[PDB]
């Protein structure tokens, strides 16, 4: 057994499935993680952050929404997340800067609507990062 | 004068012992800059410029017991 | 900022982020399938012992 | 006066061995503020102060024991 | 008196290594809280207030130790 | 006497090394309980008490090493 | 007898040192069980007991080492 | 015999140095028991069992080094 | 012969101090066989063998240290 | 001879205490091949054979810190 | 000058003793690394580069009490 | 030449302390690249050679007090 299987999937549509890849570097609770070939079976938590799937040509990078990522023994790496975003070419600044702006108007509304608000920022603010 | 002379080099060698703080010390906070970057590739020009900050801090023991080397041996 | 304080289940947690994602992108590119894939008009209502139910509100 | 000159270096010598709990104290307190801003951004302005603060505590093994090397060379 | 006042300042000396308790001892416990809340940001006027208390059980051996030296160069 | 009186000085300045277990001792028990109370807030009125009960378990060789000094300086 | 009485304060100040491994040790042991608890607080009268038990044998390097001192002071 | 009965004395204080090892070390291996549990208390008699075995390895060091004082107090 | 005798006793309480290599070594290596059991019941005539292995390794710094005072006591 | 004769068994009693590295070092490097296979159970023999080449390195400091001592008593 | 001269290889064995900052320093900053890359292998040229200027501050207590042995030996 | 000559064999085992730096150091550099390799078996020809480089960087600490002994033994 060469190589490892991944299967990134989501609840509308599916990309990678029992597909061999290289790399792929996938942000953790614990921290920012990378897994090759062959690696130990590990279940973590994914956060709100950037995913990238190398291979042996140029690696492509999409941005990940959350969920969980699993190693199975049989080295096999399943990520699980809900939406996914593509390069760059997809994420406008000037879309994001109108609900982010408006997220900090949210802290003001009531709290009961300015909880979800706490957790759009710090996403946001990944966003920026991204267009490096 | 010869036995307070002879005092000079023995309290020389035993104030480097001091510098301990500063090999291990400066060690630690140094390393915590390198695990710190394993978790959170993002944070960079945040953690980096304070983690300067912690070594003049920690480097401190390693001067005034540097110091005290030198005025027992070319001070007095 | 904690969510699992005072926030939402953690099936919550990313829900926030999936419609922020969505909606941080183009205009442009985004097909009627993601507009109705942020929409919901379901509402629950509790009930009782005895056939009672509790005022109806959205989800 | 020479015997007792002469434990003047030595006594000098040994009261820089007291600073090393500056120089591991002060590294440990400020690795804490990288492993955390590393772990967690958004408190930054809630940490960083209070890390200042454990300075100053831990600071203090590394100024009295280096009083003591000043009552020795340039005090007594 | 001469050989027993030369054993005041090296008496002195190394009195000073016991206040390493001080220098790592604070250390930790402030480190705790350092690593408390940047992975509990909740929680502040609560471990902060306990935090402080065990900095006077930590400062008792930087205390001690200290006035012991001063017992042998102001003192005795 | 002069001789043995000198050894007074330098048995007490010793005796204070052996108060470091106080020191960081202390600093690791209390310092359990500040990373303890981060990742389960609801147990406190119950790891707190028995905190302070590890409190007088290492508060023991910061007694002991603390009245030999005494006993060589204001006892004898 | 003079010379060797000085002996008996000189090795009573250093007895004092081997008392750290019931400072520390007995530390880690107790800290143990507060980060125990504080992971599952389901199993307390499981592991309080056994953490008692350890104290006695790390207090075992407290009393030995305390014993030295008192052999040199008020025995020899 | 004065000058060298009073090296039995130095060299007994000297010797309660090496219990450090016992002290700190029967603590992590007792340390290591409850922090086990606390992840998995389905295996208790198991590794109770021989944890006491460590218990006799980390002792040797704790009975060695007390030997040797008595055989310069009570020995020679 | 009553100084170089002297030389004997002092020589065998230091050599005492390299005993700690046993305590706190044989401690981080059977400690390791308990966390790991813990985590992992499954293998353990596996680990549980080769760290008897790792045990003769860590003896040996007890046993060289252990003859070196036999060597000054009842040797020489 | 006889003054230098007796620096001959006091410098061999203090190089032992550089065997510390050997008994706390193995048992770091040992103890790390335990927590390797309980937490992947899979990788035995790649792991097994190199950390015995760090045996090797770490026995270096236990060889030399050995060679002192003979070279002091069945040496010089 | 004999009584002086003695005091200067006395003097350089034990400024060798602060160079265990270099040993033990330099070894975790190192390790760091070691546990960053098998944790995160896309982050490479960015934290070899910071892990080697590490190096040179670490190797500070390893050259400064190097140079305190030389100007006791080939110095003075 | 006697007095000098003692100081001789008294400064050469006191300069064998300063090695623990290269036991317990180079320990937790090869034991990192063990709990490394446990964790991600496929990244090994490249965390191997780094780990290597280590190696010699706490190996220095092993050689500049190694050779302080020979300066004292068989130089001068």
């Amino acid at each position: 057994s060469s190589g490892l299987k991944l299967q990134f999937a989501l609840p509308h549509e599916t990309l990678y499935s029992g597909s061999e890849v290289t790399q792929v570097n996938l942000p953790a609770k614990s921290g920012r993680i990378g897994v090759l070939a062959n690696h130990v079976p590990t279940v973590e938590q994914l956060l709100p952050g950037v995913v990238e799937v190398m291979e042996g040509s140029n690696s492509k990078k999409f941005f990940i929404s959350g969920g969980f990522a699993t190693v199975q023994p049989d080295s096999q790496l399943c990520v699980t997340a809900i939406e996914a975003f593509p390069l760059e070419s997809f994420s406008q600044e000037n879309i994001k800067n109108l609900l982010a702006e408006a997220k900090k108007n949210v802290s003001s509304s009531d709290a009961r609507e300015a909880a979800e608000a706490a957790i759009q920022v710090e996403v946001l603010e990944n966003l920026q990062s991204v267009l490096k | 004068m010869q036995l307070v002379l002879a005092a000079k080099y023995i309290g020389a060698g035993i104030s480097t012992i001091g510098l301990l703080g500063a090999g291990i010390g400066i060690a630690i906070v140094f390393a915590a800059l390198i695990n710190g970057v394993s978790r959170n590739p993002s944070i960079k020009d945040t953690v980096f410029p304070m983690a300067i900050l912690g070594f003049a801090l920690s480097e401190a023991t390693g001067l005034f017991c540097l110091m005290v080397s030198f005025l027992l041996l070319f001070g007095v | 900022s904690a969510w699992r304080k005072a926030g939402i289940s953690y099936a919550a947690y990313l829900n926030v982020a999936a419609q922020a994602i969505r909606s941080s992108l183009k205009t442009e590119l985004q097909t009627a399938s993601v507009l109705n894939r942020s929409q919901t008009d379901a509402f629950y209502t509790q009930y009782k012992n005895g056939t009672a139910a509790s005022e109806p509100t959205p989800i």
